[PDB]
DNA sequence: AGGTATGGCACTGGCCGTCGTTTT
DNA sequence: AAAACGACGGCCAGTGCCATAC
């Protein structure tokens, strides 16, 4: 309760107190996130992109579209892109009103578009073209982050943003690569945690018999699924490309073989909620990890000649932004609050540091610094604060 | 009388009665017939007259017998307290300079025995004053020294004595020097050298109401006595044609040479290290005593110079009008608001974007040209074949596995390999070499990595660099451009055997053959100089606006833009690029030259408690606005003609479309409840020359043909000056305008024969010489009457040469002497055209002084609430509280009339033509403009003044509208 | 002509995707092509990050927003387009299977009333957040909301979906300032577009009036066949906000100076896929032209997708490979994108590699040799000049960081 | 015998400094 | 290992030309 109430008050979530419910957030049909949630998600996504893609010479981004055209496979209860305009188009004449009420069901099941359910199929549609980029060397990957659409339960739409990697491999080594990716993904989820024992893994088996793994986070009410790994084999590539298999071959061991497909997919909105709960563990504060927290530092102004203090705050604000530090410009508010409320507000926003500029800054350049973690206060000279902050961020990242 | 002889309309009955006496005199019958037969031989004796509506006024009471007595009494009353204060400085007995300079903040007065005492203000009637400024810190005054008749004084800035992390960069009067006293005769005089810079640092000088204080400048009195011509300046410096006697009595304007001439003794010493212009505040704190010593030294030398100069000035310009004029010229005042900052930002941004657009286009050409190095292909390009195409050597000192295991080991392995190889830096030379593998020409275009202003690419390139037109492959009439070291820019015409280094006779021949396919010698104009010795080609100069002997310094100059649109000058990269580059150059040329001066103007912002109540209690007042002023640093006499000089405002361009900066002046904006009123003298210098010619010939207005034409040519008949010139020989009226203005400054047959050739290409040189001969016979006549006479203008030139040949030339109206450095004793017949032009220019300066004296009188007499704003040689402006704005226009018109009548009186003419008596209009406006209706759209403010700032247009009123607004009275009762 | 040679390059270097038949002008302009190849995806990501930098990062009072892709709930009847209907929900006219005949048209009301729609613009969902986000700035009326995302457009054997990536600012202004802010943002965005352009004269604006007579501006790029629209600005006033929120206007008031007013909405919306295509056409294409046949894409350093190529000379393979791995890890740890050319066995000559990298628009080729193991010097070729220089390996990182960081200030 | 002033940039030659090569 | 010198790049003053004003 309290955590979500605070997250609504401080613009992590969006909507209203009636719409705020955990089951809706899990289902992906809540009203949406606030700006702080957007920034937090962008941080998660960039740390995922750097961890998975950047340092790999053979993982490439892929551009799957949001919908599938053409004729579907019938008998699926799922969304259709169909229009009442086309209901007047089909009636090119009035007299087509024959058996039409059942028949039109089979027609809309035959000729309509579909929303994207997963990123896998869009990646598989590019395999033959992207094989040229690696000079057909068989092990390579495609990665994408994007929203997918899921039927809920008068059904409604769940929206989920998902991070996906598809890894192609010789079948000889598939289970080794599976164990490797399980190791990396689990340790990636553990790095930023304040209690990494709350992240867990399990073995599981497909109804076929194929081997897979599942990753969980222990929310206060129970474990929830966050990410899944499956060794899918080769069925889908053959089904998507009947006929002359020799276009499917790449090179392993100086010989042609059909690759095996590994699928890795994680839900980032789940991850966001997991870290929000993890950070919250008499004071209250959200101790988000320094790499993830959306706004690093707040600037304020003390008592004195406002027009002089504001121009130096402006200079400091621009100095911090030029070096890539995100800043909350509290100095616009004229510090109408008492300092107790100002600290409580910043502790709930998970701000790392707060800087007060005062007459004495104009005298000698000393600013007050507070740290969110320690609640300790010290003086520092304005000249050096930027390099202190860069140091603190690097010494967080390298541990 | 309604008319005089020759039936020209003259000053109104009541006006002439009020201004002149009824006594008068008759010209004489012989003078009349001498005038009429002269007008007969020229064809002027037929009347286009259109009689102007008569006008009547109850003028303010004059003083004494005649208008000269009146103006003397006026100028004596204005000046007397300051000449009184000035006489106290001629007899001061200065104590010894104090042995140790005091450290404290503010003002300290020193007793004998050197005892420093703190005093809030110097409390003195007369002072010599000097201010020092640390240039690194900005514009705040740093320290100063003053001397009175009885004590030494010194001042310290709080920014020097204290230490702080920051000070406000916006200036306040609280950070300027206090000088004038709280509410003795107490009409303070301040004297200095370049005193206007010291004036700029005085806090009370920025208040919107006036002040008693006035300023006198040693440099301007030097310029009056023995100031040198600009050419004489370079001669005098080279000496450190054949008379050379003037050099011993003259000098340049610097304080050292002025002390040397007027005082002598041991030379003055500068500080060698120049801490105020190049040091930093730490150095000022450390070198303190030595700097304050050098300041007292310059102060003492200024005091010594002043005592010598004043009796000579009082001798050579005795009429009090001159001194009163100079003393009023020293108090200009320009109001500004917060829009100034926005104007500066918008101008800088627009200049930057246009310059970036130009640079990108040149940089792409520079980048692509590097590809000609391969295969020595550049030897065949008819441009660039002669650049530095050299390279400089670099200088030394003498499968299918699984996932990995122990990835952290391969990580540390590679990192340590990299650190190991990184450590070999010990073998590099200490000075980093600069782009040795790029070509030398390209090498020059790129900054060094050490420069804090480095950017990638050849980003130093400009249109005005000699490489640029080779890149654009500029072509003239089909011929490639070439640069000659002697002769500047020209072009190469191919085709010449007998040679009259791989390009010759080959590539250029092909290129021109191609041009001729697309449409002795075969070409003419600035004909072939065999001094330049390119094989195969001939070299021709580009034509210059000033004729063949000037050198063209860049094809991108304005004067070539017509030939681009005509298609005579063309670029290679295609028909869009050439004219667009020329467009941009025209758009930015003014801002390039002036942006440092304009952006570093010193501005002071007035707080709430300082403003008038008529501002704060006004409907148009705003909170969170800014109000302030700029004080121009005018030198009251900067020229041999005694004109004003100022680095910025006297050369500010008028608002123009397609010129980025032009709205500079429109940013001078009256505060709520105040207004700008002023006017511009109509055709001043032509009138002055005409009336001088009339006074010399026969003592009647319009007795000479040039005088009549100046008064009676109405453009519709063929009878103005320019129509007549265009009638004597077949040229357009617009060309005759040029010939006339040239001739007035003393041009002769070389000037006119050149312009003739330059305006009709069919003319032979002999025809031009003969037509110039005839034009000059018609205009000024023949040089003597035996074996000037017989021209429309002869008597004016006779009079001017008469004045200029006198043993002591004096200005005809007010009697100021010319400079000793130009009297015929020191200079036999050198500098003659300067001496002739001086008569008119100095007369116009006397006219300016008379107008200033009259406006100060009428404002103090009718308690008008207004202030002098600025002047620009022939314009004046006044800041006025809006309630008096219509009275101010009447005072201006009366000043114009009294000035015009005064001028004629000293020439011995007792009347004035009715047409010149008043300003064609007076301008009432909220900002400064050349015309009242101009909206001043520019590329930097394309929406114009009325939408960005809401300043409306104003009114332009003739005398009659001022009457119907005022009933003809200046009384506050109306 | 030139246009097809450009499209040949763009597919062969994987900026685009799919066959010639899928890449005709109409398909690209409509947004129903198969998608972009990986280099195009990186180019678009760079362009979007430059946009985010210029619009949001430095702008003290703009904030991010996240409008959903679909509209839930009940909807107005008579809008023509596709809706999220299903064959499962179709049974609400099939309660009796023997119903039939042209009476069916009743079911149009059912499908109109209770089926969702895919979003067509970003403004509407931003307006849904106005009341909530006005708290962020203590009602101080100049504030903005920005986001980037895909939009869906109906185009025309019957129908197809266009997908377009768009970037939107919604800016709230006190009514008297509205034309001032319009002119401000018009200049700002037009200079932003011109900043990266090689021929910024090909970008232009014109004034427009909507069918109701509200003022606005349109920005065009001059493709070789004609102008195409790339961005639009409108002053919309207050009506849409009033319609969104009927009743007590006291909820809507913000603070202007000391007085309370309802703002004018300013709407700014630009097309990023057309932006990408415009810069692709910009970057490509008198003896200095007649004989420099070189094919190259002069993409701006902030935009160009791949910055450095790494290659090896012949020599001891293990030593060169380990030093290249060190270089590669160092460069990537500082955010410089690198092509591992040292991993493809070197079939080509240097001329072929240079041609390939110039088609890929790569900024710099770095070459490692035997002599580097001794003196630590590496060769560097400039794309812009084709000249070769020597540089010591200890400085390369800082040189590249300088070059890119200063490219903003060229 | 075209007048009086202001000021900018591009370019050239002369000079002192210091770092690397030939030396007590 | 202190000391001698030579070549080269950096700094400034001076000359030339173009741009503003009346």
């Amino acid at each position: 309760e309290a955590l979500l109430e605070i997250c609504q008050r401080r613009h992590f979530l969006s909507g209203s107190k009636q719409q705020l419910s955990r089951d809706s957030l899990l289902s992906g049909c809540h009203p949406g996130f606030g700006p702080l949630g957007v920034e937090l998600r962008k941080n998660l996504a960039a740390e995922w992109w750097t961890s998975v893609v950047v340092f790999r010479e053979q993982v490439f981004p892929v551009d799957a579209l949001h919908h599938k055209p053409g004729p579907l496979l019938p008998g699926d209860s799922a969304f259709r892109l169909v229009s009442a305009e086309t209901l007047r188009e089909i009636l090119q004449d009035k007299e087509l009103s024959k058996e039409q009420l059942v028949a039109f069901l089979e027609n809309v099941l035959k000729t309509s578009g579909k929303l994207r359910e997963n990123l896998l199929h869009g990646a598989l549609e590019h395999y033959v073209n992207c094989l040229d980029l690696v000079n057909k060397r068989l092990p390579y990957g495609l990665a994408q982050i994007g929203v997918c659409f899921h039927p809920v339960f008068v059904k409604s739409i769940g929206e989920k943003t998902e991070a996906s990697l598809v890894w192609f491999t010789p079948p000889r080594t598939s289970n080794q690569w599976l164990d490797f990716w399980l190791r990396h993904r689990l340790q990636w989820w553990r790095k930023f945690a304040m209690s990494p024992s709350n992240f867990s893994s399990s073995d599981c088996q497909d109804e076929e018999g194929r081997k897979g793994n599942k990753l969980y986070y222990n929310f206060p009410w129970g474990k929830e699924l966050i990410e899944t790994l499956w060794n899918l084999g080769d069925h889908e590539l053959l089904h998507m490309y009947p006929g002359n298999v020799s276009k499917l071959h790449g090179r392993d061991g100086r010989k042609n073989v059909v690759p095996c497909v590994l699928s890795v997919n994680g839900d980032l909105d789940r991850g966001m909620l997991a870290y929000l709960y993890d950070s919250f563990q008499h004071r209250k504060v959200l101790k988000l990890h320094p790499c993830l927290a959306p706004i690093k530092v707040a600037l304020d102004v003390g008592r004195g000649p406002t027009l002089e203090l504001r121009q130096v705050c402006q200079g400091l604000f621009n100095e911090l932004l030029e070096n890539g530090i995100s800043v909350w410009p509290g100095y616009l508010e004229t510090m109408q609050s008492s300092l107790e409320q100002l600290y409580s507000k910043y502790d709930e926003m998970s701000i790392l540091f707060t800087v007060l500029v005062t007459e004495t800054t104009l005298e000698n350049g000393l600013i007050h610094l507070r740290s969110r973690d320690t609640t300790m206060k010290e003086m520092m000279h304005i000249s050096k604060l930027k390099d202190f902050l860069i140091k603190y961020i690097s010494s967080a990242k390298n541990v | 009388l309604r008319h005089n002889p020759l039936d020209i309309q003259m000053l109104s009955r009541g006006l002439h009665e009020q201004i002149f006496g009824q006594g008068g005199e008759m010209p004489g019958e012989a003078a009349v017939r001498r005038s009429v037969e002269h007008l007969q031989k020229h064809g002027l004796w037929g009347q286009p007259a259109v009689p102007l509506p008569d006008v009547e006024l109850r003028l303010p009471p004059l003083y004494g017998d005649n208008l000269d007595q009146h103006f003397r009494l006026l100028a004596q009353k204005q000046s007397l307290p300051y000449l009184e204060a000035a006489n106290l400085l001629l007899q001061a007995q200065l104590p010894p300079k104090p042995p140790a300079w005091a450290w404290a903040e503010g003002w300290t007065r020193y007793g004998p025995e050197g005892e420093a005492v703190p005093v809030a203000i110097p409390e003195e009637r007369a002072l010599v004053f000097d201010v020092e400024v640390c240039l690194a810190e900005g514009t705040c005054p740093t320290l100063a020294v003053a001397i009175s008749p009885s004590a030494w004084y010194s001042w310290c800035s709080q920014r020097l004595v204290e230490e702080r992390y920051s000070w406000t960069s916006q200036l306040s009067p609280a950070d300027l020097i206090p000088l004038e006293v709280p509410t003795d005769w107490q009409e303070q005089l301040v004297v200095g050298h370049n005193v206007s810079f010291d004036r700029a640092h005085i806090r009370e000088q920025y208040l919107i109401q006036g002040s008693r204080m006035r300023f006198l400048d040693t440099m301007s009195m030097h310029m009056a006595i023995s100031g040198l011509s600009s050419f004489q300046r370079s001669l005098w410096i080279a000496a450190k044609i054949s008379s050379w006697d003037w050099l011993d009595i003259s000098s340049v304007n610097s304080l050292a040479e002025v002390h040397r001439l007027y005082v002598g003794g041991p030379p003055l010493e500068k500080e060698p290290r120049e801490l105020f212009v190049k040091g930093t505040m730490k150095d000022i704190r450390e070198n303190f005593q030595d700097l304050m010593q050098y300041c007292a030294q310059d102060v003492w030398a200024t005091h010594e110079v002043f005592q010598q100069q004043l009796p000579l000035f009082l001798e050579r310009c005795p009429h009090p009008v001159t001194l009163a004029g100079m003393l009023e010229m020293g108090v200009s005042y320009l109001p500004v608001n917060q829009n100034w900052e926005r104007y500066l930002a918008e101008a800088q941004g627009t200049y930057e974007e246009l310059q970036r657009e130009m640079k990108k286009s040149l940089m792409d050409l520079a980048n692509d040209a590097c590809q000609l190095l391969s295969g020595e292909r550049y030897k065949e390009d008819p441009w660039l074949w002669d650049l530095e195409w050299d390279l400089q050597e670099f200088k030394q000192k003498k499968l299918g596995p699984c996932s990995e295991e122990e990835e952290f080991q391969q990580d540390v392995m590679a990192r340590a390999c990299l650190q190991k190889l990184k450590g070999t830096t010990e073998l590099l030379p200490k000075r980093p070499q600069h782009l040795p593998g790029h070509p030398g020409w390209y090498r020059k275009l790129c900054p060094r990595l050490d420069d804090p202003a480095w950017t990638p690419g050849p980003s130093l390139l400009s249109l005005q660099m000699r490489v640029t037109p080779k890149l654009m492959a500029l072509t003239w009439d089909g011929f490639p451009l070439h640069y000659s070291e002697r002769h500047g820019w020209g072009y190469l015409v191919p085709g010449r055997r007998d040679n009259l280094v791989v390009c010759p006779y080959r590539a250029i021949e092909s290129l021109y053959r191609k041009h001729c396919l697309e449409q002795p010698s075969y070409h003419h104009g600035n004909g072939p100089y065999n001094d330049v010795d390119i094989p195969g080609c001939w070299f021709f100069k580009l034509p210059h606006k000033d004729g063949n002997s000037c050198n063209v310094g860049s094809p991108f100059a304005k004067d070539f833009l017509p030939k681009m649109e005509d298609g005579t000058l063309q670029a290679g990269p295609g028909g869009a690029s050439g004219p667009r580059a020329l467009e941009i150059n025209k758009m930015i040329s003014f801002w390039r030259n002036a942006h440092k001066r304009i952006s570093s103007q010193m501005v002071v912002w007035l707080p709430r408690s300082a403003l008038p109540r008529a501002v704060i209690r006004h409907p148009d007042y705003d909170e969170e606005g800014l109000y302030g002023a700029i004080l121009p640093q005018v030198v009251t006499a900067g020229t041999i003609t005694r004109r004003a000089v100022e680095p910025t405002w006297l050369t500010a361009s008028n608002a123009r479309p397609d010129r980025v900066g032009s709205e500079l002046k429109a940013m001078v904006q009256a505060p709520p409840g105040y207004t700008l009123v002023g006017a511009d003298v109509d055709s001043q210098e032509l009138w002055i020359a005409a009336v001088l010619g009339d006074a010399h010939f026969a003592g009647m207005h319009g007795c000479t043909a040039f005088g009549w034409m100046t008064l009676q040519g109405r453009k519709s008949r063929g009878t103005d000056l320019h129509s007549k010139t265009a009638t004597t020989v077949g040229i357009s009226r617009e060309h005759a305008k040029i010939f006339n203005y040239g001739r007035i400054y003393g041009a002769g047959q070389p000037f006119a024969e050149r312009l003739l050739m330059q305006f009709n290409h069919r003319l032979t040189q002999q025809e031009a010489a003969e037509k110039a001969q005839q034009m000059y016979a018609a205009t000024k006549g023949l040089r003597w009457y035996r074996l000037w006479k017989g021209g429309t203008e002869s008597e004016m030139f006779n009079k001017l040469e008469s004045i200029a040949t006198s043993d002591i030339p004096r200005t005809p109206v007010l009697g100021c002497c010319i400079s000793r450095a130009l009297e015929p004793s020191a200079v036999q017949e050198e500098f003659m055209t300067s001496r002739v032009n001086w008569v008119v220019q100095s007369s116009a300066v006397d006219y300016l002084h008379l107008m200033l004296v009259a406006m100060k009188w009428l404002f103090e007499e009718f308690a008008i609430d207004g202030r002098f704003c600025i002047s620009i040689h022939d314009e004046v402006r006044y800041l006025v509280r809006e309630e008096d704005r219509y009275r101010a226009a009447l005072a201006l018109q009366i000043t114009n009339l009294l000035t015009r009548c005064m001028f004629a009186y000293k020439l011995g003419l007792n009347d004035l033509p009715q047409s010149v008596a008043f300003f064609s209009a007076v301008d009432i406006d909220r900002c400064l403009r050349k015309e009242v209706t101009m909206d001043c759209k520019t590329p930097s403010n394309p929406t114009g003044m009325e939408r960005r700032y809401g300043i409306p247009q104003g009114e332009a009123l003739d005398i009659y509208q001022i009457i119907e607004l005022t009933k003809g009275s200046l009384e506050k009762r109306s």
